């Protein structure tokens, strides 16, 4: 529980840099834009996660269906074991049956 | 070995009949009100009461029923612009002789909303028609 | 700052490389062509003749249609048998 004896350099954040100042700029794109491109298209991320959601089990089984055959042997195997564990933990355990 | 096709603009007007409207139409003016199903338009001027009830986009008085916990019966008056207390005075005073007691109410100034305990829907429509809202 | 150019949707008819191995199969389907025509079709450059069933396809649809789907007269004649039996 020994704590730092030296002060850190004060962090200067300019909230006016390009990224923070442009943040949320095209969000209304569908509405203000005569709907053509829907706001889902603004999402930059992992290829199976775009504009979609789910709890841990659904995430895993989804990733396995979409990008599965492009996976490395090890992460594929861990993906199978993880899907198994989550499966029987969600179905067969809990307080609320 | 492709089939021969013929191009024409004549029969296209039929396909105009199949396109859905994305906006609701204004109700055609009739000679007589109320109409057969009972829809009655608002007056030419608006009343002088310090509140106004916007009719819903189908143009009906925005009064609804609501049920909480399966036994709790309420009536919601919605879309009110003005002093809502002004409205609550009138609603309460109008409902009181029928109920025998002053009805319980929740006023919401931020929502512009009134809640009344019980089902008064039928009797509230008739009232907000008289006042012309 | 100036904002980025707003994201737009090109309306030019779009053709994925046919010989490209990585191409998704749902974009190389005979159906994708017909829908391509339905969106533009002059600008798409889809042959209009292709949008109808071929000679083979037509003989096969014909076969199914007369096999599983009788004639109105025939079905009335079919009902008469049952009603007579019941009486």
């Amino acid at each position: 529980f020994h704590v730092r004896v030296t002060l850190p350099p004060r962090k200067v954040v300019d909230r006016w840099n390009e990224k923070r100042a442009m943040f949320g700029v095209y969000d209304n794109i569908g509405i203000l834009g005569n709907f053509e491109k829907h706001p889902k298209e603004l999402i930059k991320g992992p290829i199976w996660l775009r504009g979609w959601k789910g709890n841990e089990l659904q995430r895993c089984i989804r990733k396995k269906r979409m990008v599965g055959n492009r996976m490395f042997i090890d992460d594929l195997h861990n993906l199978n074991k993880r899907i198994s564990y989550l499966y029987k933990h969600f179905n067969r355990h809990g307080k609320y049956r | 070995e492709y089939p021969s096709f013929v191009e024409s603009v004549d029969e296209y007007h039929f396909v105009e009949r199949l396109l859905p409207p994305a906006s609701i139409p204004r109700p055609p003016k009739h000679e007589h009100y109320p109409t057969p199903s009972g829809w009655q338009p608002p007056r030419d001027p608006a009343p002088s009461l310090p509140y106004f009830v916007r009719r819903s986009r189908m143009h009906n008085i925005p009064v609804y029923r609501d049920i909480t916990h399966g036994n709790r019966q309420m009536t919601v008056i919605r879309k009110v612009e003005g002093d809502i207390w002004a409205l609550q005075k009138d609603v309460e005073d109008f409902l009181s002789p029928l109920l025998g007691k002053t009805p319980v109410t929740q006023v919401n100034e931020v929502t512009g909303t009134l809640r009344v305990k019980g089902y008064f829907d039928q009797q509230l429509k008739a009232w907000l028609l008289e006042k012309g809202f | 700052y100036r904002a980025r150019p707003p994201p737009r949707r090109s309306q030019e008819p779009r053709w994925p490389d046919p010989d490209d191995p990585l191409t998704p199969r749902w974009q190389l389907s005979p159906r994708y062509a017909a829908k391509q025509f339905a969106r533009h079709g002059a600008a798409s450059g889809v042959a209009a003749g292709s949008l109808w069933p071929s000679q083979e396809q037509l003989r096969e649809l014909e076969a199914e249609e007369r096999e599983w789907y009788p004639s109105l007269a025939a079905m009335q004649e079919s009902l008469r048998v049952q009603q007579l039996a019941e009486e």
